[PDB]
């Protein structure tokens, strides 16, 4: 009944350690587990651990045993009920296996055999294990194209093509324009780099009445950019509508 | 494990029920400013024939535990077994059913007092 | 910023023994459900 | 069975905010103090040697300093202490010459 | 894994459908309780199912469970398109962890048709100005999950530099996917036309642009 | 009954996370003083 | 039908008897002139605890209703099953039995003192 934030999308290279962070709001830290699992493509969904905030207790896979630290924070209380707290996980000698996503979630109980059942979640920090270095996008805006001739529709969007790690986070006019907008996955290219295409579906009338700008935030390069979208197209289907 | 007096606070409900002999024991107790002491150890006992009577009315009589027949409704914060007695305290509880608490009442003291007209029949 | 000494009202001076106490009663009949019937 | 049915629980945790009357208490070495009664302590109640302390483990209670009674009942208290140890006292009534 | 499951299974709108999850005796499940979870990837899981039998706070009462000494199932009576994603159960106690399974991809069938909806991009003039180019087919809107690009230089099948990624679905219970051609600025201004087939259900959609125009 | 919140840094409002119970107060004589208090409890690790 | 505090003091004392729920609910009900209240809150209490120690020393303890094995005698004004509890109001009934009363209360707190004793044989 509450919720659950995690850290940047970070990269690391192998050998390293990694320092991934999960704070809490909305309801008491000590009475419920933290438990991590992570989730690669070449080995499905494993759990880790859990951990105590009350007790201090934790309990390692043997898989992890070796090569894991859990910490907690101590209790920020709130109300009389609910709180605020933090929950770090370190994984020391990363691998090329290690490759994947990683989430924590709150216990489901206090009392009974079910009490650490991982319950509600968090979000996730992807963690990509490459001896690569990071690389910036390279954002193009997407001219715009017929998509209804009759219905007097369209679809314009940005191009993230180059960029290295995921993610990238693509928003519209600073998180104003949210609907008829479909980001698509990105491809692994032959070199290793990714590149994702975003494309907002808008109708032909609205031209200087509105601001199309594509905002394409990438946090491992510390770069934002901001693309205006040219609302003159050049498809020849939609040249009829204006 | 006597942890005291109120000592199952925070202790989930089922695990404050083991305590209910420690928080009621200690629920009696046994010129002006002396009279500050007589006129809030009288207010200290009508606070107990008050619950005590109540305990009277309803099906319990004997103390700590008792049940009765009347079904719980679901509007009154619909949780499971898990939910309540496994995952939530006293304190907790009794704020969602602060509303409720006066509605309740009512059909414990109605509900036994159609048990015991229907005792002197069967008699 | 400045600060100057101050009183008059005599309810502070309590105060600064009775900041970490206060009053509560105790409400002994809490109602909870159980698959119990008599 | 699976219908679940109200039950009675006498003795739980369970407290509200409230005001009540307060009263006093100072050990029995302050009795022997005597000198006709010094201050306050008279028919009080003397302080059992036992201070009972139970910590209340993962409860946290949002207390108010500035909004507390046990000072308006310290103060006034106070305040009527003062006047009960004047009443059978000596009036200077005759003294503005 | 040591906890194995249904690889796949079936079910058509409003009826029911039943998943396997089984192993040796050291993780199931005599003496071990059950879960199950409702896990879109990409996106992150829900509690349906713990203690075997019980469902999880707010779960509709359209789940529910059944576990065995050799096996643990679950019915989700009354499919919805929603449903056609990833279940996986864990084998846990009060004490140990959770030991995951295999997954069990669950595909409602008895649901309606979706054609693809593709546009094509021809590579941007700030592209042509680096020099490069790069032609962006994406596919949206279509059921089942399972189609197939294939590119063409001038009415010639292509190759090379041909790319296409994964169907994925999306948040109205469609599948989506996108396809990219990597070509020269020499390729661009010598062929006449460049297209992108999508084959479904042999049914070919294919959308063509035109650097002559 | 009383409740006596027992951390070494509180301003006397708010949550306080380790709360006991007690009976009866420690011992608070009542000095009459202004602007100097007299005789009082001390704080615990900084001043408050 | 709650016809309210003494509704059915005019009923029947067979229809008076669905509402001793509702008579015995608000029996206990939870400076100078300040005083007047307290010398008369407390005898409040006494007369609550003066009733229910007789429904203690009785075989009664748990309230309302309650039967005993003492026999009643005819000459406590002989009326039939049906000219008392359809024909007569408890006003009226503890008019005729005001004589008896003291007699009375005298066989049920002895004819109990009888049972305890022989329950603890029988144990
Ligand atoms: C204030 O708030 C707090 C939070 O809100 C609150 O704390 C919470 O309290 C509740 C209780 O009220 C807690 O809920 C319980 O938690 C118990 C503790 O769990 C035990 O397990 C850990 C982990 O053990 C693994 O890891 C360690 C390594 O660290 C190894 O040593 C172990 O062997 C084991 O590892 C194995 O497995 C791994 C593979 O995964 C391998 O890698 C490894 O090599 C091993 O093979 C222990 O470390 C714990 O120890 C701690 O506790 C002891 C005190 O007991 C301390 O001395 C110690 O220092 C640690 O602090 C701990 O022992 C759960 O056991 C418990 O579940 C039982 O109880 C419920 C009812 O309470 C039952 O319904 C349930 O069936 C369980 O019953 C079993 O256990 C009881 C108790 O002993 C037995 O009596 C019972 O018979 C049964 O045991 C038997 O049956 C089993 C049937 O399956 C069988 O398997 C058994 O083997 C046996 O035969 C319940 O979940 C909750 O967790 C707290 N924390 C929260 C909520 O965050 C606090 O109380 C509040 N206070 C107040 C005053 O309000
Ligand atoms: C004035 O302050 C001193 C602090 O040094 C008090 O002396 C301490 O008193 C406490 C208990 O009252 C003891 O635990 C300490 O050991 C004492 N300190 C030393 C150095 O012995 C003194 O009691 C205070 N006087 C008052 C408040 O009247
Ligand atoms: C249960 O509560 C609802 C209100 O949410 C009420 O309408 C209903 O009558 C209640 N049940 C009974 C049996 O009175
Ligand atoms: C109790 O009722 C009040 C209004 O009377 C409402 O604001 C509050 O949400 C209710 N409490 C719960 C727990 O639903
Ligand atoms: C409540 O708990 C019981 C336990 O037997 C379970 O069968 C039931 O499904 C649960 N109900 C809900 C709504 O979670
Ligand atoms: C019944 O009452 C009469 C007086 O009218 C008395 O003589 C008699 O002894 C009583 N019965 C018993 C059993 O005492
Ligand atoms: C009760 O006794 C008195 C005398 O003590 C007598 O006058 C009266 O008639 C008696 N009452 C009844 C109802 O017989």
């Amino acid at each position: 009944q509450g919720q659950l934030v995690q850290s940047g999308a970070e990269l690391k290279k192998p050998g390293a350690s990694v320092k991934i962070s999960c704070k809490t709001s909305g309801y008491r830290f000590n009475f419920y587990h933290i438990n991590w699992i992570r989730q690669t493509a070449g080995r499905g969904p494993e759990w880790m651990g859990w951990i105590s905030p009350y007790s201090g207790d934790k309990n390692l896979a043997p898989a992890f045993q070796d090569r894991v630290i859990m910490t907690t924070d101590t209790e920020v209380p709130v109300t009389s009920f609910t709180s605020t707290g933090a929950a770090y996980m370190e994984i020391r000698n990363l691998k090329f296996d290690d490759t994947g996503t990683y989430f924590c979630a709150k216990g489901l109980l206090r009392d009974g055999s079910s009490t650490w059942l991982p319950y509600l979640w968090g979000q996730g920090t992807l963690l990509t294990v490459s001896s690569a270095s990071t690389k910036g996008p390279s954002v193009f805006p997407l001219a715009p194209s017929s998509k209804s001739t009759s219905g007097g529709t369209a679809a314009l969007g940005c191009l993230v093509k180059d960029y290295f790690p995921e993610p990238v986070t693509v928003s519209w006019n600073s998180g104003a324009l949210t609907s008829g907008v479909h980001t698509f996955p990105a491809v692994l290219q032959s070199s290793g780099l990714y590149s994702l295409s975003s494309v907002v579906t808008v109708p032909s009338s609205s031209l200087g009445t509105q601001t199309y700008i594509c905002n394409v935030n990438h946090k491992p390069s510390n770069t934002k950019v901001d693309k205006r979208v040219e609302p003159k197209s050049c498809d020849k289907g939609l040249e009829v509508l204006f | 494990v006597f942890l005291g007096f109120l000592g199952a606070a925070g202790s989930t409900m089922g695990a404050a029920s083991m305590t209910l002999t420690v928080q009621a024991r200690n629920l009696l107790s046994g010129t002006v400013w002396g009279i500050k002491q007589l006129q809030a150890r009288v207010l200290a006992v009508e606070r107990y024939l008050r619950d005590q009577q109540l305990l009277g009315i309803w099906g319990c009589s004997g103390k700590l535990i008792c049940c009765t027949n009347v079904p719980w409704n679901s509007s009154w914060s619909n949780r499971n077994l898990s939910e309540i007695w496994d995952n939530m305290t006293w304190l907790q509880w009794d704020k969602e059913i602060s509303n409720y608490t006066q509605i309740i009442y009512g059909l414990l003291e109605e509900s036994q007092n159609q048990q015991e007209k229907n005792e002197q029949d069967l008699l | 910023e400045t600060f100057r000494p101050g009183g008059g009202d005599m309810r502070d001076n309590w105060r600064s023994e009775l900041y970490k106490y206060k009053v509560v009663k105790i409400e002994p009949l809490g109602v909870a459900p159980t698959r119990c019937k008599r | 069975a699976e219908n679940l049915w109200v039950t009675v629980y006498y003795g739980v945790p369970v407290w509200k905010d409230a005001e009540t009357t307060l009263f006093c208490a100072s050990d029995a070495k302050a009795y022997e103090t005597e000198k006709h009664n010094v201050w306050a302590t008279h028919a009080c109640v003397p302080t059992d040697p036992n201070p009972q302390e139970i910590h209340l483990e993962n409860v946290t209670e949002e207390f108010n300093m500035w909004k507390n009674n046990m000072v308006e009942q310290m103060h006034t208290d106070i305040i009527s202490l003062w006047d009960q140890s004047l009443k059978p006292c000596v009036k200077l009534t005759p003294l503005c010459v | 894994s040591v906890l194995t499951q249904s690889a796949s299974v079936s079910g058509s709108l409003g009826q029911s459908v039943t998943i396997s999850c089984t192993g040796p005796n050291s993780v199931c499940c005599s003496h071990k309780s059950i879960s199950w979870y409702q896990w879109p990837p990409g996106r992150a899981p829900t509690l349906i199912i713990y203690e075997d039998n019980e469902r999880a706070p707010g779960i509709s009462p359209r789940f529910s469970g059944y576990k065995s000494y050799w096996s643990a199932y679950l019915t989700i009576s009354d499919l919805r398109p929603e449903d056609e994603t990833t279940y996986y159960c864990c084998s846990y106690t009060h004490n140990s962890g959770c030991v995951f399974g295999t997954g069990t991809k669950v595909s409602v069938l008895g649901q309606s048709k979706a054609n693809p909806s593709v546009t094509l991009f021809p590579p941007s003039s700030e592209e042509l100005q680096a020099n490069k180019a790069t032609l962006v087919c994406l596919i949206s809107d279509f059921y089942p999950g399972a189609v197939t690009v294939a590119w063409k230089a001038d009415s010639s099948p292509v190759k090379a530099g041909v790319e296409t990624t994964t169907p994925s679905k999306q948040s109205n219970n469609k599948y989506a996917a996108s396809s990219y051609l990597s070509l020269t600025p020499e390729q661009w201004k010598s062929h006449r036309s460049y297209s992108c087939q999508v084959t479904h259900e042999g049914s070919t959609v294919e959308k063509t642009v035109a650097p002559t125009e | 009954a009383i409740l006596k919140c027992k951390d070494k840094k509180f301003n006397g409002t708010g949550p306080c996370p380790s709360v006991s119970t007690v009976q009866c107060t420690h011992g608070i004589k009542p000095v009459v003083s202004t602007q100097l208090l007299l005789n009082g409890s001390l704080a615990e690790e900084e001043v408050m």
